[PDB]
């Protein structure tokens, strides 16, 4: 089964493995037990030449594992710029909601991650997005006393 | 000729200790190495000062007295100070480790290594007396060596000198010069232990002190020095009666008969004047009449309460210096229909009157100027259930919410020991309200 | 009593560490080499606290090195206070413990904890009465975090009646931007609120903003960040350091700062605030109740002072320092609780730190500290939730419960926090 060996040659980054095992009739929307798939395990482990390789083989942009969580929500929460501009890009929707009710924007706003929080707004990431709880990113910066994002969301 | 053992606990009653033996040597001509040429009786004698001051052989007069406190810092400037060669050096006692300002360290951890030390000190002096009558304790109610220690070192002499008397000289907290958040409940843990123990206590608080070097002897901001030298004029005040030839306090047992009438209600007030600067040199001579009255102003006090709101038990004044007997007699009464003075209706509405005509003296370097008349007043008064009242309240406000709770307990002490303590504090404050107040 | 062992662990604190002995040195007069070059009695009263008299009148801190990498250990000897640390007492390891927690208290650290703890020993039986520890170290990284609190736990088993202290730098996106802190930070509170008696929290979030808003430094540096903290650690040992009034001692501050156990994690501050290069009475008062001048970054208007220590450092009048002291008390008394009297003790010492003439350390324990530690919680639920890099902390042995309990235990801190800020006496 040559899908669960391209789960783990995604995330390991063995680009390599990765080109060998879709020529070999690989699953690219191969999923583990919790419903990620090998473009989550890139984005989320920093492969980016990974990422554009999969992209250009069929993979969902928009896939979703059992919690919601799209491969923008993991390159986002993780802080990997260069692959959240490759995923907006082939068309990520910038405002999936995971189950939590948490948003991209959300999460690099929590993380800290000013440059990606720029990339979304400029994306038309939705500031008026609310988690289950009610919070916006907005509400997020003022809450945490971040000054440098209330500035950013301030835009 | 009975004698009295002085005993200074902790960092307070180390420090006032220094104070009044200084005191004592001057007005008995004691030099700083032990010497006293006006004592003709040499290697012993039955004079008044004896009962404070051992002989030894060569002449030498050494204070009957043991200084002890659970770490070094303040009884080593005893041992390298001017009177560095007048104590027994057996009778300064240190640890290495304080209470930490926890009436629980004092008490059942740290105390319990050296309180053996102490005893077995304690009762060489004691074999060394004929007609020992009792011990003068000094401590403060907030140190954790001064709370701790010393309700510890009281249970002990009950059991070890059944019928000696136990007296003391207590520090009580004042936030201006306080060391710990803590002292509330140091000074009730203290008070509850040793209630049983101690037939007479004489309650300073140091608020009072403070105010008084402030105002009358123009001391912007106070030190422990200024303190304890207007501290060590009124224990020797107090104390004057059992050093030198009188008819009034002559010995411990009086002090309980003249002013405790019940021995729960065991706190008496002093009331000292004139306090004059030592700037205001060319004062004028104070009459006994304006003395006396000054007495009677809560301003004076050694304790902040007002006399107005209670009842009088009993009332002494001790004279030092140039006082006519018929004066004092005058004194009384004007101040007996001008002023409103109550007392209970079971007590003699009567004052206890003692003179001593020498002088009071004053210390090389003190604050105080000379006076050719001086008075202490020692009261029973239900007015002085105010101080407990404070304190109660203070402790109240922290138990509430159980803060600082935590570091008693984790020093061998049980929870249910602060609500004991406290439930007696309640009971004391009945007591003084079932009198009068 | 007296003497004290200082343990630096880690990358962050060794060079905080390193950077405490150098700044406490100039003040009691002790050149690199060990020797007295002062010209004050009053800088020699209480060396014993951190150092030991050696052979020849020399003085040599009773500072234990400690670190996963050997770099760290050349970087701190090739310092200018670098040579006076005792050679015996560096205990380095071969493998790094990685950024991970996990590594540092259960396998590598685990594994040179016990040669730690013999120099710890040798230390200790050399004092005359021995009063606690005070360790420095980060809760982001893995070898101060991980090794770190193994280590307070152990020495707490041996010295149960000692005080355990800590100088804990908090981690912060805006200094490091690595996203398993949270982790190591929240891992660590869990063990430091159960075996410490009391913390200096040291904020990097706090740090970075004093240096870029307040000091103008566009792209602040390590170096940049540590001279608040060398500043901060001079001025809160400095009664422990000096004789003054106060009777100084790690015990006497915990009964009076911690009125309950969990809560004994201090907000600490200092007046003026300076650069590396680059006042009256009353202006250094009002700088140190200031959220500008806190290490910690939360609004202590944004909660309840339990406990307040200053130290103010300098030559000035004392009953200014009294009437200004009680001024910021009563125009503040709403963020002071009721239901501890004189909860304000002030401090004095007549010998400032050098550079400056007058200076004040504020030692707060407030209830606003929750916004600390809520910060870290939302980050440490964040990428706890998508399960992010958990197999770097199991893979070492660790279990997943142990990230749920540290989580529960921080939530339930920040809710004893709450209970206290929200009590009223009546
Ligand atoms: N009048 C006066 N009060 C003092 C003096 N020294 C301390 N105090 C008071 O005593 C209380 C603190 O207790 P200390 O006597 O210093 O403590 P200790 O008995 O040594 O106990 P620990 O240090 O906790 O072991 C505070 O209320 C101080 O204001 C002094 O010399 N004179
Ligand atoms: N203020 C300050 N923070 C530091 C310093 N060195 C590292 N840090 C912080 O410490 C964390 C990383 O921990 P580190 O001490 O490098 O790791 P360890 O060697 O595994 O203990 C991050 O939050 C860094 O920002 C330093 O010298 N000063
Ligand atoms: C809530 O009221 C109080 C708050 C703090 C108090 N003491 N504070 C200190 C501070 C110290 O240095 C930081 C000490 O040196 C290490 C220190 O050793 C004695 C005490 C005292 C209080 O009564
Ligand atoms: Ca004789
Ligand atoms: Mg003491």
């Amino acid at each position: 089964d040559l899908g669960k060996k391209l789960l783990e040659a995604a995330r390991a980054g063995q680009d390599d493995e990765v080109r060998i095992l879709m020529a070999n009739g690989a699953d690219v929307n191969a999923t583990d037990a919790s419903g990620l798939t090998p473009l989550h395990l890139a984005a989320t482990y920093g492969h980016l030449e990974i990422v554009e390789v999969l992209l250009k083989h069929g993979a969902d942009v928009n896939a979703i594992d059992i919690m919601g969580s799209t491969p923008l929500h993991l390159a986002a929460l993780i802080g990997h710029l260069e692959i959240v501009e490759v995923l907006l890009k082939h068309g990520a929707d910038v405002n999936a909601v995971d189950t939590w009710g948490d948003t991209p924007l959300h999460l690099a706003a929590i993380m800290g991650h000013l440059e990606i929080v720029e990339v979304l707004l400029k994306h038309g990431a939705d500031v008026n997005a609310q988690d289950k709880f009610g919070k916006t990113a907005f509400d997020i910066s003022i809450d945490n006393g971040n000054e440098d994002l209330a500035e950013i969301l301030q835009k | 000729m009975r004698e009295c053992i002085s005993i200074h606990v902790g960092q307070a009653g180390v420090q006032i200790g220094n104070a009044c033996w200084e005191l004592y040597c001057l007005e008995h001509g004691i030099q700083p190495d032990g010497q006293m040429p006006s004592d003709k009786t040499i290697g012993g004698g039955d004079d008044s000062f004896n009962t404070f001051f051992s002989e030894t052989g060569a002449g030498k007069h050494v204070p009957r007295a043991v200084f002890v406190d659970l770490e070094p810092t303040v009884i080593d400037e005893v041992r390298t100070g001017t009177y560095r060669q007048l104590f027994h050096p057996e009778q300064l006692i240190t640890g290495k480790e304080d209470a930490a300002n926890n009436y629980a360290r004092g008490h059942y951890t740290i105390g319990k290594e050296i309180i053996d030390l102490v005893l077995d000190r304690i009762r060489k002096l004691a074999d060394q007396c004929t007609g020992l009558q009792g011990f003068l304790v000094f401590h403060s109610f907030g140190g954790g060596t001064g709370s701790g220690f010393t309700s510890l070192l009281m249970e002990r002499l009950s059991v070890d000198y059944g019928k000696k008397s136990k007296l003391e000289f207590s520090i009580y907290p004042a936030p201006q010069v306080s060391t710990a958040v803590v002292e509330p409940y140091n000074s009730i843990l203290t008070t509850h232990t040793t209630l049983e123990h101690s037939d007479c206590a004489f309650m300073v608080d140091n608020e009072a002190i403070y105010d008084i070097c402030r105002r009358n002897l123009d001391i912007e901001r106070p030190t422990y020095t200024n303190l304890n030298r207007l501290i060590s004029q009124i224990v020797s005040s107090i104390t004057a009666s059992l050093r030198f030839d009188g008819a009034l306090n002559v010995d411990l047992t009086e002090f309980q008969t003249n002013l405790v009438p019940y021995p729960r209600i065991h706190f008496p007030l002093a009331t000292y004047a004139p306090v004059i600067s030592a700037e205001k040199a060319y004062h004028e001579q104070l009459s006994v009449a304006e003395i006396t009255n000054a007495c009677f102003e809560p301003a004076n006090q050694m304790v902040k309460c007002d006399p107005r709101h209670g009842k009088y038990m009993a009332c002494c004044l001790l004279y030092r210096g140039d006082v006519v007997p018929k004066d004092v007699n005058a004194a009384i009464a004007t101040i007996k229909t001008k002023r409103s003075i109550q007392f209970v209706d079971w007590c003699p509405t009567g004052f206890k009157v003692g003179i001593n005509y020498q002088p009071p003296t004053v210390v090389p370097g003190g604050d105080l100027a000379k006076v050719q008349r001086a008075v202490c007043m020692l009261s029973n008064t239900t007015a002085i259930a105010e101080a407990w009242a404070r304190l109660d309240h203070k402790f109240d406000l922290m138990y509430a919410k159980r803060a600082f709770v935590h570091w008693y307990v984790g020093e061998g002490m049980e929870e249910g020991e602060f609500s004991e303590a406290r439930e007696d504090m309640a009971a004391l404050e009945k007591d003084y309200e079932e009198v009068g107040v | 009593m007296r003497e004290i062992v200082h343990i630096q662990a880690g990358q962050c604190g060794n060079q905080i560490g390193a950077k405490f002995w150098e700044v406490i040195s100039d003040e009691h007069g002790i050149d690199p080499t060990g020797s007295y070059h002062g010209d004050s009695d009053l800088q020699l009263e209480r060396i014993n606290v951190y150092y030991n008299e050696a052979t020849g009148n020399k003085y040599v801190p009773r500072a234990i090195l400690v670190d996963l990498e050997p770099g760290t250990m050349d970087s701190v000897r090739s310092g200018p206070f670098g040579q006076i640390f005792r050679p015996d007492n560096f205990v380095f390891g071969q493998s790094g413990a990685g950024n991970n927690w996990a590594k540092g208290h259960y396998t590598e650290g685990a594994e040179l904890v016990d040669s730690v703890l013999d120099v710890v020993r040798k230390e200790s039986e050399s004092c005359d009465c021995l009063q606690g520890f005070q360790l420095t170290h980060s809760l982001g990284g893995g070898t101060g975090s991980g090794m770190g609190t193994l280590l307070i736990s152990k020495i707490r088993e041996e010295y149960p009646d000692r005080i355990m202290n800590t100088f804990s730098v908090m981690p912060s996106p805006k200094v490091s931007d690595t996203v398993v802190e949270p982790y190591n930070a929240t891992l660590s509170v869990h063990q430091l609120v159960e075996n410490t008696d009391e913390t200096y929290c040291i904020d990097n979030e706090a740090l970075y903003d004093i240096c870029f808003r307040t000091l103008k430094l566009t792209t602040p540096t390590y170096g940049d960040l540590n001279h608040l903290v060398s500043a901060t650690m001079s001025g809160v040992t400095t009664c422990l350091r000096f004789p003054g009034q106060l009777n100084a001692d790690l015990r006497k501050l915990a009964v009076n700062m911690v009125p309950f156990p969990r809560l004994h994690f201090f907000m600490p501050g200092f007046a003026p605030l300076t650069s590396r290069g680059s006042l009256t009475v009353p202006e250094l008062t009002q700088q140190m109740f200031d959220s500008k001048n806190m290490m910690a970054a939360c609004d202590p208007r944004h909660g309840r002072y339990l406990t307040v220590a200053a130290i103010f450092r300098g030559r000035m009048s004392m009953k200014e320092v009294d009437e200004q002291m009680l001024n910021v008390q009563n125009k503040n008394s709403s963020y002071f609780v009721e239901w501890i009297p004189n909860n304000v003790k002030t401090a004095v010492c007549d010998i400032p730190p050098r550079g400056l003439k007058m200076s004040a350390t504020f030692i707060g324990n407030s209830t606003a500290i929750q916004e600390l530690f809520k910060r870290i919680s939302e980050q440490f639920t964040a990428m706890f939730r998508r399960k992010a890099f958990l197999h770097w902390y199991t893979g070492e042995g660790m279990d997943e419960m142990e990230f749920t309990e540290a989580e529960s235990n921080m939530n339930d801190l920040v809710s004893e926090y709450q209970q206290y800020q929200d009590a009223t006496a009546d």
